[PDB]
């Protein structure tokens, strides 16, 4: 609510790293705020496997 | 919890170096790769055995059922 | 065409080293599948004696029944494994064990604290009696017939400095291990030899000349002992290819990527058989070729 | 039975991420058209630019068998033979063909005229090469 | 920040089997 | 499983003698795919076989705290330097042959030490 | 707490029909870890040596 | 029997985890060379685990 | 026997190569396989007479019905001197002539694969396979012609020759790359 | 027992044939094969372990005819006995020098 992405980065910051946007390779290793970035990405991914797994359940048996 | 009779990958026997290993270690200011080189083990399947073995069985021991503690 | 005459015209052995332990010596124009076949049998099909059937009187230990039976049979034992023969499978166990083909390793000991335990000891060698069980404390009894046969020979691990269970006082270990021979493809613990392996022969082919400080590093790649400069012509020429280990540190520079090939000849390997101390190399290897050959024979006379 | 036969003068050898075999752009200095593109491992016949080289195709060497004692054959004239059969003949224009060989992958394409390639058929063909 | 310290006074342990 | 997320069953105890060996004279006891990496994306089991084996060599421990190095101290080329000043390949490649048809192998093997 | 009556015995998902009807357990049925095994055929699995001793089938003599 | 990891953390001493081994340090080989591990199986030696590798009650 | 016939005919895992979503297939090696593929089908890969027949042999196993000939069958090699060197196309065409039944030609097939010709370098034809009579002529196998992709030679195989040939062809394959792939393995590591 | 040709790919000739081996593996059945292939009577040759957990081993040698694949595989096994003798031999002699 304060306009910050982190802590780290300034408030309302006009910057792509700010952004999300992470610039690092798995090969040289992420910095700590794309690290943050990469992990809130990835959970996000998680969770929607986890509801997609069980959402086709009732569609497929209903019409079966 | 006590030192392997032989190493897993290969077979050198590195079950009668453990006492040795801590005595090179802590007589003198042997560094370890120094001490595992001392000591007959110059391949790293054999190396990390004594650089990586934890010794468990003392704090085992310390649980004596048959002593009054 | 190819012939027994025109391959022992060719093969030759060529032993760099030697010990009771170790050896290090080199089959040349020999084929890669008879070297390996000779590696494997060494590695697996060579016997040798160890403790398979152990019997347990009483361990209080800390250590498991079955881990202690296990570092147990683990131990090497300096037997010469022709001593004794096979064990069977359909005969009855109580009289599958002759004097003829077991070895028992009794083990009684007993931790019992120190009286005059000194103050600020930490060291257990001074607080206990027997704390500690080593290899050396499993004694060797003869049994029947052994008396007058084994009676030279001082039937004892090969390394007795090997760290079998460390105890306290009140606890107790009382057992009797039956040895008997064995193969390293049956059990890991069976395996004569800590190590057998080979390596074909690096090849190091300089194309281009490499000369004055190029030479200087591009000895410095290699080995110490493996690339030298000439005396009058500053240069690079391979001294002793053997004690090159192939690292490819050379590729890495680019004055050097094309200058230089790493090949390698493919029949000349360097064998390297460490001992697991109940043989010697020299005759573990004699006996992986005789394994071999019997093998062979045995296949060749098998009725079809 | 020989079907074809020239010599050739290489131009241009490509490495093209193959520590074996490699690429020939050929102009042959006969015929004003007549063009070769073979692949070919230099570990056994190696070629460099601006070399000439003899090429001739064969409908038999005169069921395979290693080389035993007293044979000869086709292949005694020249250094590297290779074998492969013909699968797209190709019609580029007037008095002007193009055929496609591929030798286990090693695909050979031959350009100039009909005068001279007339000869060739799809059907297995052994390649023989001669410095 | 200063890269990550090296671990100096380091030898050769490689040896070919039998040297 | 590895320290990485890299899990998956023991699917046959290979013999030692059928397993592949290096000039060293040493079978690894742990056989992994090289497939898994690309899809799962872990550059942190490779840098943790480098360090392993660095270690093992010159008989001391590796951190592996995150964030220590940058983009321009690269853990492989401080892992290669550590191999290459004990006389590996600087890439962590170990040249192995096979076990069973006895030739050596096309490349390299990437072999190391992990928990 | 409140004890189940008929109708809530055989109305939904653990019910009757469904958990009882539709799907049951069955006999001469096994379950274990799979395994990859490139060298058996295609249209083969692999059967561990416990399941045949355990696994039975009825063949009438002939 | 538990070992100590080569490649630990540094927090791996400021907790002191050294009490419980958690397992050993393996010669990993990233190999394709038996076709018994492709999707995300894994082998290990026979003769290591012979020698006790990963062995426990 | 109702239920043994019933799942030996209508649901045994080779009756159903292709699925009814979409009518494309289903079944295939998957990854090492593959890139084992791209390595003996390679135009840079050749093999002796020795290392070709144990290849052969270990794949096909005649003694197992793998064969139609009562005999393994070969090849003539591509190379006549100065000593007799073979192809990796050509240890998959002889694969192909041992499962495929005899007396029926061979897949003429024409497809690609995943792999742009400017990868192999200038000149390149390698985007594009052309099977003939039963021959692999240009290109590399590849996962397009096994595993989760269409038009390929196993699908083709499928269409000709029903699909239990598919089948014993997917075996085939599983046994010929896997016996490959110990003598040249194959690895990835911090270089690449 | 230990060694039983396959009458299911045996031939009336004898020419081509299979054999099944028991309690072995690469460690013979490569160095058999190598011996083999080096008569040049025969045409096909190599090995075939059928499952790795069965000690099983196949060997296949199919000759260009006026012999037998039975006297192919004696013959490789004698010469088989031959080099492992030469080594031996030379081996000793090295030993002694
Ligand atoms: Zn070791």
């Amino acid at each position: 609510v304060s306009g910050k992405t982190l802590p780290s980065f300034k408030p309302y910051e006009t910057d792509a790293m700010a952004g999300g946007y992470v610039k690092g390779r798995f090969y040289s290793g992420i910095k700590p705020q794309e690290y943050y970035f990469h992990c809130m990405a990835g959970r996000e991914g998680l969770i929607d496997t986890a509801v997609k797994t069980s959402r086709s359940g009732y569609l497929q048996r209903c019409l079966t | 919890m006590i030192v392997p009779v032989r190493c897993f990958s290969c077979g050198k026997v590195v079950g009668d170096k453990w006492e040795s290993y801590l005595n090179l270690l802590q007589e003198d200011e042997l560094d370890e790769g120094t001490a595992l080189s001392r000591l007959g083990l110059k391949r790293y399947c054999c190396r990390r055995m004594i650089l990586t073995h934890v010794d468990l069985i003392e704090k085992f021991l310390r649980y004596n059922p048959l002593e009054k503690r | 065409e190819w012939n027994v005459e025109k391959f022992k015209k060719d093969f030759e052995v060529n032993i760099s080293s030697l010990d009771a332990r170790e050896a290090n010596f080199d089959l040349i124009n020999i084929d890669t599948s008879i070297a390996n076949a000779f590696r494997r049998i060494m590695i697996s099909e060579v016997p040798s004696v160890a403790a398979e059937y152990v019997y347990f009187f009483n361990n209080t230990s800390v250590i498991q029944d079955e881990v202690l039976a296990h570092r147990i049979g683990l131990v090497p034992l300096k037997v010469d494994p022709d001593m004794l023969t096979w064990v069977d499978s359909n005969l009855p166990d109580d009289e599958k064990f002759t004097d003829e083909n077991t070895i028992v390793l009794s083990l009684n000991v007993k931790c019992t604290r120190n009286p005059d335990a000194p103050k600020g000891s930490t060291d257990p060698k001074e607080l206990y009696n027997n704390a500690h069980v080593y290899a050396r404390d499993l004694k060797f009894e003869p049994q029947g017939r052994q008396s007058t046969t084994f009676a030279d020979c001082p039937v004892v691990p090969a390394d007795p400095d090997i760290l079998l269970a460390k105890l306290r006082p009140g606890q107790e270990i009382s057992l009797k291990a039956h040895c008997i021979l064995g193969i390293g493809g049956d059990h890991a613990k069976f395996s004569p030899v800590s190590t057998a392996s080979y390596r074909l022969l690096p090849q190091i082919n300089i194309l281009q000349p490499i000369k004055g400080e190029s030479a200087r590093r591009f000895q410095k790649c290699f080995p110490p002992g493996v690339i030298g400069i000439d005396e009058g012509s500053d240069e690079a020429y391979v001294k002793d290819a053997r004690k090159d280990t192939v690292s490819r540190e050379v590729l890495r520079y680019e004055e050097f990527a094309d200058k230089v090939k790493l090949g390698r000849v493919r029949n000349h390997f360097i064998f390297n058989v460490e001992s697991a101390g109940a043989m010697t190399p020299e005759e573990i290897f004699f006996k992986s070729v005789r394994i071999l050959k019997n093998k062979a024979e045995y296949l060749k006379n098998c009725p079809i | 039975n020989t079907l074809f036969d020239d010599i050739f003068q290489v131009s241009e050898v490509d490495p093209g991420r193959y520590n074996k075999v490699c690429r020939i752009e050929a102009a042959s200095t006969t015929q004003d058209q007549c063009k070769l593109t073979l692949d070919i491992n230099v570990e056994l016949f190696p070629v460099a630019a601006q070399d000439s080289l003899t090429v001739t195709i064969a409908s038999s060497l005169n069921s395979w068998r290693p080389p035993q004692a007293g044979d000869r054959s086709l292949a005694d004239d020249y250094d590297y033979v290779m074998y492969g059969t013909a699968y797209k003949f190709e019609e580029v224009s007037k008095d002007l063909i193009a055929v496609y060989y591929s030798f286990g992958g090693l695909l050979m394409r031959l350009e100039g005229n009909y005068r001279n390639l007339n000869n060739l058929k799809q059907e297995n063909a052994y390649l023989l090469i001669r410095r | 920040r200063k890269d990550v310290p090296k671990v100096e006074g380091l030898k050769l342990e490689h040896f070919a089997t039998g040297y | 499983s590895s320290r990485h997320g890299q899990k998956g069953v023991c699917s046959r105890k290979w013999p030692t003698i059928d397993m592949p060996f290096s000039e060293t004279g040493i079978q690894p006891d742990i056989i992994i795919n090289p497939h898994a990496f690309p899809s799962r994306m872990t550059i942190g089991m490779f840098v943790e076989s480098l360090a392993g084996k660095a270690g093992a060599l010159h008989g001391i421990a590796q951190d592996s705290t995150p964030w220590i190095f940058n983009e321009d101290d690269t853990p492989a080329d401080y892992f290669g330097e550590q191999l290459a000043k004990a006389g590996y390949n600087y890439h962590g490649n170990e040249p192995m042959y096979s076990g069973a048809t006895g030739e050596e192998l096309r490349a390299d093997i990437y072999v190391g030490v992990v928990y | 707490v409140p004890i189940p009556g008929v109708k809530q015995a055989l109305e939904k998902k653990e019910g009757l029909f469904r958990k009882h009807m539709m799907g049951k357990r069955v006999n001469y049925a096994a379950r274990s870890v799979i395994s990859p095994d490139p060298n058996i055929e295609t249209n083969e699995i692999g059967v561990p040596p416990v399941f045949a001793v355990k696994l039975t089938y009825p063949e009438p003599v002939t | 029997t538990g070992q100590t990891p080569i490649v630990k953390a540094n927090l791996y001493d400021d907790y002191g985890m050294d009490n419980f081994p958690n397992g050993f340090n393996a010669v990993v080989a990233v190999i394709s060379y038996t076709g018994y591990d492709m999707d995300d199986a894994m082998i290990i030696n026979k003769s290591a685990d012979e020698r006790g590798f990963g062995y426990g009650t | 026997e109702n239920a043994r016939a019933e799942a030996l005919n209508l649901a045994n895992t080779d009756s159903q190569y292709l699925t009814p979503t979409s009518g494309s297939p289903v079944r295939g090696l998957i990854q090492d396989h593959i890139s084992a593929g791209v390595w003996l089908t390679s135009k840079d890969s050749f093999f002796t007479r020795e290392q070709y027949q144990q290849y052969i042999y270990g794949c096909i196993r005649p003694e197992d019905g793998h064969t139609t000939r009562s005999k393994i069958v070969t090849l003539p090699p591509t190379i006549f001197k100065p000593y007799p060197l073979w192809t990796g196309k050509q240890i998959i065409t002889t694969v192909l002539l041992n499962v495929t039944p005899p007396d029926m030609p061979g897949i003429n097939l024409i497809s690609k694969n995943k792999i742009k010709n400017e990868y192999w370098g200038k000149g390149s034809l390698e985007n594009e396979v052309l099977f003939k009579d039963g021959a692999l002529l240009c290109g590399i196998l590849d996962k397009s012609q096994y595993g989760a992709s269409k038009y390929g030679i196993v699908h083709s195989l499928h269409e000709v020759y029903g699909p239990e040939v598919a089948a014993k062809v997917l075996s085939v394959l599983g046994r010929l790359f896997t016996n490959y792939i110990t003598a040249t393995a194959f690895t990835c590591g911090m270089d690449d | 027992e230990k060694i039983k040709l396959l009458t299911q790919a045996t031939s009336e000739d004898g020419t081509s044939a299979s054999f099944q081996i028991v309690e072995e593996d690469h460690t013979l059945g490569n160095a058999l094969r190598y011996v083999i292939m080096k008569n040049p009577d025969v045409e096909f040759c190599g090995y075939s372990i059928p499952h790795p957990s069965e000690n099983l081993l196949n060997i296949r040698i199919q000759t260009y005819g006026e012999t037998t694949a039975v006297d192919a595989l004696q013959k490789g096994l004698k010469d088989l006995m031959d080099l492992c003798d030469v080594v031996e031999s030379k081996f000793t002699e090295k030993i002694k020098s």
